[PDB]
């Protein structure tokens, strides 16, 4: 989803990446199931 | 001959005027106030707005 860091910027810019929390944090310092197949 | 002292009635009817002014709002932000159009997100909250 997009929120909090990446809807400022898609508001007002225009484009917004996807992982933005993970490059902001860095420049700035700041179970599954079982189903038959055929293997 | 002198004269009697004249007297006199008389009536102003009115006249009817108006005022008038278009406010067209449109269909694309109309679907957006009455909520119909409104979608769960963090992004057409901020176009509601």
């Amino acid at each position: 989803v997009i929120a909090n860091t990446n809807l400022v910027t898609a508001l007002v810019m225009g484009k917004a990446v996807s992982n933005m929390d993970d490059v902001a944090r860095y420049l700035l310092g700041g179970g599954s199931a079982r189903v038959r197949a055929d293997l | 001959p002198a004269d009697q002292p004249v007297h006199n009635y008389m009536i102003k009817r009115l006249d009817r005027r108006s005022l008038n002014a278009a406010f067209s709002i449109a269909v694309e932000a109309l679907g957006l106030i009455s909520g119909e159009n409104l979608d769960g997100t963090h992004i057409s909250s901020a176009m509601r707005l």
